[PDB]
């Protein structure tokens, strides 16, 4: 995307709805994606702005865009906490058992850090519960390193 | 007596203790601070000239001591005392004493009291204390994570070290590289950056900026970046390093020392005028109201100038720190970690590769 492409992914992570809009309308591209494959709807998902994640879902971001660490935008709306994202990202087709360099996935990420309620809608959307990352830990084996209560007990369940 | 030290410290100061040891002995005393001092030294020695005593950095004398450039000092044990156990472990090369530790340097954890008022005791609840400040459009912590010399504190905290140490020599083949330790640490840093709390772009005038401009709560730094900040006028702290797994972060200790030539006839000359004239509280006030040295090897002038909490900050994490190797290997351990670090961080490489990498780069095995 050179000059517009780098400014659509400053918007994107600084949650400038209305930049994005601008740039998008002055040609900027959706995919765009610096050196370490990371997209504007990485960055958006980051940001924790859900305008701007539909913004670029409607202008054909790819839900499952992966950066050079293995994250999708999936990854990053779990391990920020934002579910309203998570559930968008989902409903446009995001791969729920997305799996990063380490053998990651959102539901570990959500399970990790006590995202309670972005773990259930994971689970509702068929997240993997016996998915191993690269140390042999399962989502439910993070919910319990962590002391994550409610967390450990739903996986368990599931798991059963 | 011809001394040799760098122009950035307080020479003026050391002049004066030469002004004294002139009028309470006779003999003259020439305080010089010759440009790029530290490579003319080994090329002027090796000719047996160059001057008497040579102040810097430690991490450059066992390159001198291995030529044969310094005379093997012999201090008393009562002497051993008066300075911190570990600055000794600076100045040996093959289990020999060849310099006087004079002042100490590391990294300390910098932070904003304003915007965290209560900074981390451990690296673990940094990503969580980013989540909250990214909220008020900051961040937890920016540091310049393009050298190692930054990036080892964290990387060495669960058992990560450059050259294996002991009796005043290190192994040039035991490398701490690519063991479980490292590759902790190092896991960690990359997912701080994976995860975004930090970005692998960050080097030294970016983070310096951003935290000056209160941008971001924490910063790692050194002495030398406090005056930056005072002009800045951000309220800061300067405080002890993080813990990673229960671990205190490791970083690098530099040990401002002083060396006595091999080529120079006034060896027991210049050890009267060195612990008994500059390694006092009188002598190093003396040089320290010049240019402040920082942290001092000498307990009782330490314990007097940790009165300021950044010295004590800094002295604290040196204790726990990895005494920087004095050994020429050096340059290859700096050469391959930082691109293992930059390559780990970027994605080029997984943490295993990287490491693999800077091990073998380093002259080690795994
Ligand atoms: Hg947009």
């Amino acid at each position: 995307g050179s000059d517009l492409g780098r400014k659509l992914l400053e918007a994107a992570r600084a949650g400038q709805d209305d930049e994005c809009r601008i740039l998008m309308a002055n040609g900027a591209d959706v995919n765009a994606a610096d050196n370490t494959g990371t997209t504007p709807l990485h960055l958006a998902a980051y940001s924790g702005h859900l305008e701007i994640v539909e913004c670029l879902l409607k202008h054909g971001a790819d839900v499952d865009a992966s950066d050079v660490f293995g994250y999708t935008p999936l990854h990053l709306a779990a391990y920020w906490g934002h579910l309203e994202i998570v559930e968008v990202l989902l409903k446009n087709g995001a791969d729920v058992n997305a799996m990063d360099s380490d053998g990651m996935t959102p539901l570990h990420l959500a399970a990790k850090w006590g995202y309670l309620e972005i773990v259930e809608v994971l689970l509702k959307h068929g997240a993997d519960v016996n998915a191993q990352d690269k140390f042999g830990k399962t989502p439910f084996d993070l919910a319990i390193d962590n002391g994550n209560e409610d967390i450990a007990e739903v996986l368990q369940k599931a798991a059963k | 007596l011809v001394i040799w030290i760098n122009g950035d410290k307080g020479y003026n100061g050391l002049a004066e203790v030469g002004k004294k040891f002139e009028k309470d002995t006779g003999i003259k005393v020439t305080v010089e601070h010759p440009d790029k001092l530290e490579e003319k030294f080994p090329q002027v020695a090796a000719t047996g000239d160059g001057p008497d005593i040579i102040f810097w950095a430690h991490d450059r004398f066992g390159g001198y001591a291995q030529s044969g450039l310094l005379a093997e000092i012999t201090p008393d044990k009562a002497f051993q005392d008066k300075l911190y156990p570990f600055t000794w472990d600076a100045v040996r090369y093959n289990g020999k004493l060849i310099a006087y530790p004079i002042a100490v340097e590391a990294l300390s954890l910098i932070y904003n009291k304003d915007l965290l008022p209560n900074p981390p005791k451990t690296w673990e609840e940094i990503p969580a204390l980013d989540k909250e400040l990214k909220a008020k459009g900051k961040s937890a912590l920016m540091f310049n994570l393009q050298e190692p010399y930054f990036t080892w504190p964290l990387i060495a905290a669960d058992g990560g070290y450059a050259f294996k140490y002991e009796n005043g020599k290190y192994d040039i083949k035991d490398v701490g590289v690519d063991n479980a330790g490292a590759k902790a640490g190092l896991t960690f840093l990359v997912d701080l950056i994976k995860n975004k709390h930090m970005n692998a772009d960050t080097d030294y005038s970016i983070a310096e900026a951003a935290f000056n401009k209160g941008e971001t709560a924490m910063t790692i730094n050194g002495p030398w970046a406090w005056s930056n900040i005072d002009t800045s006028k951000v309220n800061y702290g300067v405080t002890v390093l993080p813990t990673f797994k229960g671990q205190p972060s490791k970083p690098f200790v530099g040990v401002l020392s002083a060396g006595i030539n091999a080529a120079s006839p006034n060896k027991e000359l210049a050890k009267e005028f060195l612990e008994n004239y500059l390694l006092t509280d009188e002598g190093l006030e003396a040089v320290n109201k010049d240019k402040p040295l920082g942290a001092v090897a000498l307990k009782s002038y330490e314990e007097e100038l940790a009165k300021d909490p950044r010295i004590a900050a800094t002295m604290e994490n040196a204790q726990k720190g990895e005494i920087m190797p004095n050994i020429p290997q050096m340059s290859a351990f700096w050469y391959a970690v930082r691109t293992a670090v930059i390559n780990a961080a970027s994605g080029r490489q997984t943490v295993d590769e990287a490491l693999k990498d800077a091990q073998t780069g380093s002259g080690g095995t795994p």
